[PDB]
């Protein structure tokens, strides 16, 4: 067996589970909230940023320059 | 690693922060002078003047001396 | 709710902007600082697809980049004088 | 005229939400320490939330105040107050709530003795922090500003660890109160040209050069205290170090957020011929600061004073780059002070872990922690190379946006600037070095815990944030640069 | 290993003693060959394209 | 020595700035094989030994095209 | 032999709180004028007029006149 | 030593002997492996090599990018 403890908790009785202190249910639904809402909700919001509207309306600015003389 | 030295006496105010056999303003005038030997050489250099004895002609490239594959105005 | 596309604005600058007194029109100054952005913005996107050019212009041509890529260098230059809000004013 | 907006998610129920909760905590008996423990998380967590949705549903094309919303003070509506955020103020809103409860975590342990007054002051903390960072009105910044002060006080006075929290809170109250009281002047001074005090009127208002320079003066006083800025900064050392862990996690995280977040909101924007003539003012104060203060950090002897002490430098390079007046200037300054929130309320949280086993601060009873809190040992590495900039980590970012919009205006003090390379990187690892390596003294110490479950998780968020930001920062470049662009362009016209 | 008063210094083994002869021995024909052909170049006695 | 190797065979052999000498012309060849040998020094020995007698032959020149200015300033030095 | 707290050192301890009181010590001393006026006038002006004098090189640079500030 | 025994470290702490080594240390052959199967398609796919080989090179298999940016004037 390795050497030490994980995180220096003692292992509890055989055959037995640890027991969840009280913040760590909230805190573990909160971080898998936060990982879904951040990871699709980010993803799936439309790119409105002025960089992606501008590089489009630059694309056709120089289009309808260069066809045009 | 055997025993840290427990202090028994006052500590100092510059104790948080604390070379044998030269002393300090001697040691930068020996290195002063082997900048010095650097600068001297350089003087030298300056005096042998080794660009007004160069054995050959400096070299000429064809088509403008490559003016526009240099990036010159074609 | 917002519907489904990229964002749109108007195209030209706003009337009721007096460049001689800004201070005039509240709202016309306000959409004139916005426009003035947006024209700055395609600007900056101008000068950075040229930029892309000349980046695959110096990989293609190699050691013949100087004669080849001339021009796009030549416009890139230009682009970025004066271009976003750097080293140039205006 | 109501301004009352659309979406469900709005800026009125995340102010609510931390009010609720203390509400709710007054009238539970001090004997359900389980209940109170519990109800305050939720509450914390729920908030973090609410941040995270707002933020989902922020459009990132337009310069306009977004979520705006008004609450009518008198049945007359000449005075109508408004709540909005912009691409500047979003991620200081959800910094805010993703510190509160790291913060009643800190203090989980230690409930027993802290009680509902803990988990209290801190929500009425994140309720009031919240609002300032949401106003669009310069009396409103003013009295939610002003209201931080007493449960700030409360908090380093009672759960302080020595007498020294005495002196300290005296020193934090009185000097935010004088910076507040010349605030109150220049707010004052505006309302009598104008009539009102509403961001958007007062963006659209003209001021003479003569009172520009003079109601910049008084917002600087104000500002330059929250900075901290030389030589109004002595405070930040006693009241940084004297505070609990979680007070220490707020006051530098958030708190000293607000004087640079009052240059973008109000000082920059509305005055900008007095912002140019002052430039090279701010730019000497601040390169003075940054190596003036890295020079000091270097010969301090306690944990917490070396940490606080680098918050000074760090917020005056924010200061460079946001008087800069450009899109790396003032993206990266804001940038800076999101990551900085992040590293030095992990790096408090480090030594706090420290202190709340061996009850001490000074440097030299540490050492050689790495032989017995590996995993400490190896999370304040990192944030330890967070604090110098190091590519990689979120605070590079900043750092080099900052330097790169201070060249293109003034190379002299972006060399002054990067300065802060050499030094800060000499007392980082001259911290780290002489708390975690070398021998252990087991004279001093002789017994030692690494870090649990509950510690662990605390460090989790960090450490992902940080590199999340270091390695892609666009997701926060993208919703920022329409506010940023905006406000560079605030005043001129061409 | 061979003991001479209190000192033993023990024999090295074969293709230790091997290898460090014939690595160096390739090393001494690599440098006579590329004399015997670059010698005279490099001497400046002859040039490359003489012939 | 007149130049044989147009700008565009130069161009064409992806020629360094610093090659488009006088023997241009000579070194397309010998580029061609050390990409065809894996640039092995024991390969091309007959087209590497044209391209050095060629490089040799141009210092030469222009040695003894500074030889005679060399001898031109002692001329006006002996007439002072 | 019991207790996770450190084991303080009076020496140590008594350094650590003569740091937290120098302001007790400032006597003013030819040193500390000296030091003030150097590190506390002198460079900060230095400083600053270096500042003011890159921008205003920038505006002869590129054709302007120098531009006023404070 | 004797404490560094009552101590957990990622790394394993010194004079590290896992009993079962040989089967962890094949178990981490197989991940990276598995992990290095998404880096090499990603790498294929992103490699770009504007000038053909003068020989047929391995990566003319599994790469599909050769002498595709020859025209830079519609690069944006």
């Amino acid at each position: 067996r390795p050497k030490g403890y994980f995180m220096n908790r003692t292992p509890p009785a055989p055959g037995q589970s640890r027991k969840w202190e009280d913040w760590e249910l909230p805190c573990y639904i909160t971080s898998f909230l936060t990982i879904v809402i951040l990871g699709v909700g980010l993803n799936a919001k439309p790119d409105l940023s002025i960089e992606t509207w501008a590089h489009q309306k630059a694309l056709e600015r120089l289009e309808m320059e260069k066809l045009a003389t | 690693v055997g025993k840290h030295i427990v202090p028994d006496k006052p500590l100092s105010v510059n104790d948080e922060l604390m070379a044998d056999t030269v002393g300090k303003y001697e040691a930068l005038a020996w290195l002063s002078g082997g900048l010095g030997f650097f600068v001297g050489l350089g003087l030298l250099a300056v005096l042998n003047d080794k660009a007004s004895k160069v054995p050959f002609t400096p070299r000429v490239y064809p088509y403008d001396n490559l003016r526009v594959e240099l990036g010159g105005e074609p | 709710g917002r519907k489904k596309g990229l964002p749109e604005f108007e195209e030209s600058a706003p009337d009721g902007f007096d460049p001689e007194n800004p201070y005039k029109d509240p709202v016309a100054m306000v959409e004139m600082r916005e426009h003035i952005v947006r024209e700055k913005w395609i600007q900056i996107e101008k000068a950075k697809i040229l930029r892309e050019k000349v980046k695959w212009c110096y990989r293609v041509e190699g050691v013949n980049h100087y004669q080849k890529c001339r021009h796009l260098v030549q416009q890139y230059l230009d682009s970025t004088r004066g271009v976003g809000w750097g080293k140039d004013h205006r | 005229l109501e301004h009352f907006c659309e979406c469900y998610f709005n800026l009125s129920g995340l102010i609510l939400c931390p009010v609720l909760g203390s509400i709710i905590l007054l009238f539970i008996p001090n004997s359900r320490i389980r209940l109170i423990r519990l109800i305050g998380l939720c509450a914390s967590l729920i908030t973090f939330l609410y941040s995270l949705v707002l933020w989902i549903q922020f459009d990132s094309s337009t310069a306009k105040f977004q979520f705006v919303e008004s609450l009518r003070w008198l049945p007359y509506e000449n005075i109508n107050f408004y709540l909005g955020i912009d691409g500047i103020s979003l991620f200081f809103v959800i910094l805010t709530t993703f510190l509160i409860p790291i913060c009643i975590l800190v203090g989980w342990s230690g409930m027993r003795s802290y009680g509902k007054e803990y988990i209290i002051a801190f929500l009425i903390c994140e309720f009031l922090m919240i609002a300032v960072f949401c106003m669009l009105d310069l009396l409103l910044f003013y009295v939610f500003f002003e209201s931080v002060l007493i449960p700030m006080f409360i908090i380093i006075g009672v759960w302080g660890s020595r007498q020294r929290k005495i002196k300290a809170a005296y020193q934090f109250f009185l000097y935010t109160l004088l910076g507040s009281l010349f605030m109150l002047l220049a707010i004052l001074l505006i309302l009598f040209q104008t009539g009102t005090t509403d961001l958007q009127i007062l963006l659209t208002t003209e001021f003479s050069e003569r009172r520009q320079i003079f109601l910049w003066i008084a917002f600087f006083a104000s500002f330059a205290v929250k900075v901290p800025m030389v030589p109004v900064h002595i405070w930040l050392p006693e009241a940084h170090v004297e505070a609990p862990t979680a007070g220490s996690v707020i006051l530098a995280g958030i708190l000293l957020k607000f004087g640079t977040y009052g240059f973008l909101r109000f000082s920059i924007p509305m005055f900008p011929e007095a912002t140019l003539c002052f430039t090279p003012f701010i730019y000497t104060l601040s390169a003075i600061a940054i190596i003036y203060t890295s020079l000091t950090t270097l010969r301090q002897i306690d944990l917490k004073k070396i940490i606080a002490y680098s918050s000074v430098a760090h917020m005056n390079l924010v200061t460079i780059g946001m008087f800069s007046l450009n899109i790396q200037g003032i993206g990266g300054s804001i940038l800076l002070m999101l990551s900085h929130g992040l590293v030095s309320s992990a790096l408090f949280l480090c030594v706090g872990v420290l202190y709340d086993r061996h009850k001490t601060r000074l440097v030299r009873y540490y050492g050689g922690l790495v032989s017995t809190m590996p995993n400490f040992s190896t999370i304040f590495f990192f944030f330890t190379l967070a604090n110098m900039s190091l590519p990689g980590t979120s605070s590079f970012i900043g750092e080099f946006l900052i330097l790169v919009g201070a060249f293109q205006r003034n190379s002299l003090v972006a060399t002054l600037a990067a300065l802060g390379m050499i030094l800060g990187a000499a007392y980082s690892l001259w911290l780290y070095n002489r708390v975690v390596s070398g021998n252990l003294k087991p004279d001093f110490l002789h017994k030692f815990s690494d870090l649990n479950g509950r510690e662990v998780f605390i460090f989790i968020p960090f450490l992902v944030g940080l590199v999340w930001m270091g390695v892609y920062p666009k997701v926060f470049l993208d919703c920022m640069h329409t506010s940023v662009s905006n406000l560079v362009q605030h005043g001129k016209f061409h | 290993g061979i003991t001479y008063k209190g000192v033993t210094v023990h024999t090295p083994k074969t293709w230790h003693t091997v290898t460090g002869k014939g690595l160096c021995a390739v090393m001494w024909f690599w440098i006579l060959y590329r004399a015997k052909q670059d010698g005279p170049v490099v001497m400046g006695w002859r040039h490359p394209w003489d012939g | 020595k007149k130049m044989i190797a147009t700008q565009e065979e130069m161009s064409a052999a992806k020629i360094a700035l610093g090659s488009r000498d006088m023997c241009a012309h000579l070194l397309i060849p010998l580029n061609k094989c050390r990409q065809a040998e894996f640039y092995l020094p024991w390969k091309c020995e007959d087209e590497r030994h044209v391209y050095e007698k060629c490089e040799y032959e141009l210092v030469m020149e222009r040695m003894l095209a500074m030889k005679k200015i060399r001898e031109e300033e002692a001329l006006a030095k002996q007439n002072k | 032999g019991g207790g996770m707290e450190t084991n303080k050192n009076k020496f140590i301890e008594d350094w650590g709180s003569a740091r937290e009181n120098l302001e007790h010590n400032f006597r003013w001393t030819r040193r500390n004028f000296a030091l003030i006026g150097i590190f506390g006038i002198a460079l900060p002006i230095i400083v600053y007029k270096g500042i003011v004098k890159d921008f205003h090189m920038q505006d002869e640079d590129a054709g302007r006149p120098h531009r006023k500030f404070l | 030593g004797d404490f560094r025994a009552k101590v957990w470290s990622m790394t394993g702490g010194p004079n590290c002997r896992p009993k079962h080594w040989r089967r962890n240390t094949a178990i981490a052959m197989f991940g990276v492996f598995l992990v290095c199967i998404p880096i090499a398609k990603l790498s294929a796919k992103l490699e770009q090599r504007p000038h053909m080989p003068v020989r047929p090179i391995p990566s003319q298999i599994w790469c599909k990018n050769f002498g595709t940016k020859d025209d830079y004037e519609k690069e944006h």
